[PDB]
């Protein structure tokens, strides 16, 4: 079968195959929730199909594992649904029970690894389990800074930046095109939030203001819409088209987007720059709704592109399966070709990471391995003491367990002979800066950069006063005759001229006349 | 003593329990490298209360011909140390086959049956959520005596979950009520930042915008200076009277050590539950100086025969007979001394109703004739479940009841600290069911003409009056006077329109004249 694979060595893999944001988390009749009635997602797949195709590489490759079989067992975790018996299932003893014990350092668990889930709540559950027995947890995909305690989470590790790498990207890029007046969106779920709240602090200090924070309720593109949620989009679009503010930075999973740009095009709304955040900033399926040119210009974050050589070819115990993914993702094939590996490199550098830190453990030389009982502990000690190159990057842990990667924001191209997804600027996290921006193409007139700022700045002589709650906001009133504008000391307020000395209105100087 | 060895006894049906018995020592917060569980050999008192509280629950339903006649029941305890850690081990125990140490990862449960019927659950809410997750999987009753968090009070995420406390809604909802049917329309909001604060101001935001309450100001302060030295200094900005500290102890601590060090200006606070009954911030000097505290607790029976119950035991507990009859370290070592101060405390109740209203639910479930049940296969806890959705159960009297949202109906009284000496006392003012009954005339304000100390803004204006909107949200106008020489043209706008040189208005005009 595809999703099992026996070896000497195995490897849990978790992946979201099928999602949907309503779906029932306990069990059904006493069945397990079983997932083939929610919606594939093509990209899940790809991932899937990236840690199999590494260890495809593993096991070829003789310089690695020398005559050590590495394995894999694979389990389709469904957003929430089915986060519990996966684990459960991992962990126990080769006929499906798991014994209770005060001590588990002599426990051969059924895996030694687990490649965990891609959301950040899934991530979570699983590893309030996994953090009894200390077993290695790697997740390609989830960016929430919590958790980054490793006391609270002391088995997981992460082969992505964190979310506060994301906002500072955002951030800067906005700061470089000075920017000053930005909308928010969000999906009601604890995603959308805990990005809301990062990028709110660190807007809010960097002098940029959110003009504008709203939340979309969360429809399905499978789902006819009720008249209330109709004239909640109706009112949120409204909102959009009668403000001044064109940046709207959208945090969102993809699923929940469908009806919102829908009912965008129905307004015949125009003149936008989306910033995507990293949830929906790579999606081919939302990218294929050609109509959206007319919707201005799409930028979004992502991990920088990394391409890997042979995996394109390569893509051409309840819950292991998945009947409708083969047939998606030859349909999107073509678009996946152009668009470089990104998050597949997340994937791939988690299972090199994993097989280097078993190869360390067991001192294997390239020519043998002393095969012995491996378990999960000692693995874990080993994995926080990698280090090495991977295809021209290279890989460690941080203390915090996360790994320094470049991450790259990216254009929406439609032109369909070339990468849909422009590289346009990079970030680097060790520096903390946004690096190289190159030529992004607007929707302007003759591709001068837009922009959306609350006040025009002030003329000479001008003082600012502030128009409301934003520091942003300000009107412009010229100094009274005898008064100036210091600028060097201060911006509110004019300062009175030497008793010897007179000014004119909206000027700096003074000067000796009555 | 011999008092470890008492926290199980064997029944027909076993209830199992998680309560806070021991706690880590700050050099036991170990960074663990072998899978096992945290040895908390630290004592505490509150824990051992509430687990005698439920020994005393299950002797008297033990005692009773009127519930389970001829069924004997039975209970398990477990110490939390109040980490997930620690809290997770017997939480899968708890799960596991009956007559067994094991768990079972099948894909279907028909027939599956775990060693408890029924969890009484954590106090903490993190704990709570924690193994909400797990317990709402397997749809298993938890009935927990704490976990005020107003999240699980989700059905789509929390199928299984009850508590015998009112959640924070309820308190927010009475806090709202409070200062509308005072009149204070303009206040300020600070909470923890902790799940607890930060959950609780989105809670009140909500609630004070549909109410028309308007925010002044939003923040939060940090548990264990920069941040509170600019909380504090934006409230004595904002010009308000009345803050909303919706705070966890430790963080309402540093507020009020900051306090201390400089009384900037007195306001009257509405607290919290959990900052309005802990001494170590009661203890502070002087605090008639900031101003009247306000604050709602719920009210409930005493457990009255219970600190009787305790003398007995613990005098029983050494009998060199009875201990022929160590998952908890240093509880056979305490004295009554150590453990007086708690037997009034009044979250006991909390624990003694939920057992009751467990053992309730299996009185109905089992559908038993008071001379004796009938003769069935044991009772699952999914079907205990289903039953338990609509339970009214009386508790030694004040029946109360579950409904759809797992919470009970449950009344509030309004407490002042009304200070005398350096003595708050704690005097009641009013009771809250759903409406709110003032005693208005008896609280003694701290502002000298003992007048009611005013916090409010405007929301209307005569139109010639201008409009800029203040606060968090917008929700309040300035109205400021439209100048002489000028006329209204605009409702509802900000300016006003200046007139010839010969022609002449009053103030607030929407004309001129010759
Ligand atoms: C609660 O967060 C969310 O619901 C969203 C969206 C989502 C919903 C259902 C299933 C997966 C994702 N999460 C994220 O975007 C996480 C960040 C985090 O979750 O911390 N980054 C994933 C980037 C690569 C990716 C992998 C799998 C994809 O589909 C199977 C997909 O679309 C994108």
């Amino acid at each position: 079968s595809d999703f099992y694979l026996p070896g000497d060595y195995l490897l849990g893999g978790l992946f979201s195959l099928h999602a949907n944001m309503k779906g029932i988390v306990h069990l059904n009749f006493l069945q397990v929730p079983m997932c083939k009635e929610y919606e594939v997602k093509v990209i899940g797949y790809n991932l899937m199909q990236a840690m199999r195709f590494a260890v495809e590489e593993i096991n070829n490759d003789s310089s690695l594992l020398p005559g050590v079989l590495l394995g894999y067992e694979i389990v389709d975790v469904c957003y929430i649904s089915n986060n519990v018996q996966p684990v459960l299932y991992f962990l126990a003893h080769e006929d499906n029970l798991l014994p209770i014990q005060e001590d588990y350092s002599n426990y051969s668990s059924r895996v030694v690894a687990v490649i965990g889930p891609d959301n950040s709540e899934s991530v979570m559950t699983v590893a309030n389990f996994l953090s009894l027995f200390l077993l290695p947890q790697i997740t390609y995909s989830a960016i929430s800074d919590e958790l980054r305690d490793k006391v609270r989470f002391p088995a997981l590790l992460r082969t992505t930046p964190s979310a506060d790498h994301h906002i500072e990207a955002m951030v800067q890029l906005m700061l470089h095109f000075r920017w000053n007046w930005i909308i928010v969106l969000v999906s009601n779920d604890t995603y959308g939030r805990d990005n809301g709240q990062l990028l709110g602090e660190r807007v809010a200090r960097r002098g940029i203001c959110i003009a504008f924070q709203e939340t979309l309720p969360t429809l399905q593109p499978n789902q006819n819409m009720t008249s209330e949620e109709r004239q909640r989009l109706v009112t949120i679009v409204d909102k959009l088209q009668q403000s001044t503010a064109r940046v709207v930075v959208v945090f969102s999973p993809d699923l929940t987007l469908y009806h919102f740009f829908n009912e965008v095009l129905r307004q015949n709304f125009t003149g936008a720059v989306w910033i995507a955040s990293e949830s929906w900033a790579i999606d081919p399926v939302l990218h294929n709704l050609t109509e959206l040119r007319h919707l201005g210009t799409f930028l979004g974050i992502t991990i920088q592109s990394v391409p890997i050589p042979g995996f394109s070819e390569f893509r051409e115990t309840c819950n292991q399966e998945c009947d409708n993914c083969l047939n998606a993702t030859l349909s999107f094939n073509t678009i996946l070709r152009l668009s470089g590996e990104r998050v597949v490199y997340s994937v791939y550098s988690a299972v090199y990471a994993v097989a280097h830190a078993l190869h360390s453990l067991l001192g294997c030389d390239k020519s043998t391995c002393t095969k012995r009982v491996v378990y999960p502990w000692q693995l874990l000690e080993e994995i926080w003491k990698v280090n090495f190159t991977l295809l021209d990057h290279q890989i460690f842990f941080d203390p915090q367990g996360d790994v320094a990667l470049h991450l790259e924001i990216v254009q929406w191209q439609w032109d369909r002979s070339q990468n849909p997804f422009q590289s346009v600027a990079s970030y680097y996290p060790l520096q903390r800066q946004l690096k190289n921006i190159q030529d992004i193409s607007w929707h302007t007139i003759n591709n001068t950069i837009p922009m959306s700022m609350c006040s025009k700045r002030c003329q000479s002589g001008q003082k600012k006063k502030p128009v409301g709650i934003h520091v942003c906001c300000f009107e412009c009133i010229d100094c009274l005759p005898g008064t100036f504008l210091n600028h060097t000391e201060d911006e509110y307020e004019c300062q009175a001229c030497p008793n010897n000395e007179w000014s004119y209105q909206s000027e700096t100087s003074c000067f000796k006349r009555q | 003593l011999c008092l470890s060895q008492q926290l199980r006894m064997k029944g027909d049906y076993v209830l199992g329990g998680l309560f806070p018995l021991g706690e880590a020592e700050e050099a036991g917060l170990r960074s663990r490298t072998r899978p096992s569980s945290p040895v908390c050999t630290r004592f505490s008192s509150n824990g051992l209360l509430w687990a005698l509280a439920m020994k005393m629950a299950v002797e008297e339903i033990n005692n009773k011909s009127d519930l389970l006649p001829g069924l004997r029941l039975g209970y398990d305890l477990f110490d939390t140390c109040s980490e997930p850690v620690v809290a997770m081990k017997p939480s899968l125990m708890f799960l596991a086959k009956a007559g067994s140490r094991d768990i079972a990862a099948y894909c279907n449960y028909t027939q599956y049956q775990p060693r408890v019927l029924a969890v009484i659950g954590p106090h903490s809410s993190e704990l709570a959520m924690v193994t909400g997750k797990f317990f709402s999987f397997f749809l298993m009753p938890q009935v927990s005596y704490g976990a005020s968090m107003e999240l699980l009070s989700a059905r789509e995420t929390f199928p299984s979950f009850f508590r015998t406390v009112p959640s924070d809604r309820v308190q927010l909802t009475a806090a709202a009520e409070l200062l509308q049917e005072f009149g204070w329309n303009w206040v300020a909001a600070l909470g923890s930042d902790d799940e607890y604060g930060r959950q609780g101001l989105s809670i009140f935001s909500a609630l004070a915008a549909a109410r028309g309450i308007c925010i002044a100001h939003e923040g939060l302060v940090p548990l264990p200076l920069g941040k509170v030295q600019d909380v504090l200094h934006q409230v004595n900005q904002s010009s308000v009277q009345v803050v909303l500290l919706f705070a966890s102890v430790h963080a309402a601590h540093a507020l009020f050590n900051y306090s201390i060090s400089s009384r900037l200006s007195p306001k009257v606070w509405v607290a919290s539950e959990a900052w309005l009954t802990s001494d170590l911030v009661m203890g502070l000097p002087g605090m008639a100086q900031m101003g009247t505290v306000l604050g709602f607790l719920q009210r409930g029976a005493q457990l009255h025969e219970f600190p009787q119950y305790v003398k007995t035991h613990l005098a029983l507990a050494t009998d060199p007979a009875f201990c022929s009859a160590q998952r908890c370290p240093q509880c056979d070592c305490i004295t009554l001394q150590n453990v007086s101060a708690g037997l009034n405390h009044h979250q006991t109740f909390s624990v003694y109703a939920a057992v009751y209203s467990v053992a309730q639910a299996l009185h109905n479930t089992l559908q038993c004739n008071a001379s004796g049940c009938p003769a069935q296969d044991p009772v699952k806890p999914w079907q205990l479940l289903e039953n338990m959705y609509n339970l009214t159960f009386h508790v030694g009297g004040l029946p109360l009841r579950f409904d759809s949202s797992g919470n009970v109906d449950m009344e509030y009284d309004l407490k002042l600290w009304v200070w005398q000496g350096s003595v708050p006392r704690l005097h009641d003012v009013g009771r809250f069911n759903g409406s709110l009954r003032t005693e208005r005339l008896k609280i003694r304000w701290h502002t000298s003409d003992n007048q009611k100390p005013v916090s409010r803004c405007s929301r209307q204006c005569q139109e010639g009056q201008v409009r800029r909107v203040k606060g968090f949200h917008s929700c309040c106008y300035d109205c400021v006077d439209c100048e002489a020489g000028s006329y209204r043209q605009n409702p509802d706008d900000i300016a006003c329109t200046f007139c010839g040189q010969d022609e002449w208005s009053p103030e607030r005009s929407t004309r001129c004249f010759r």
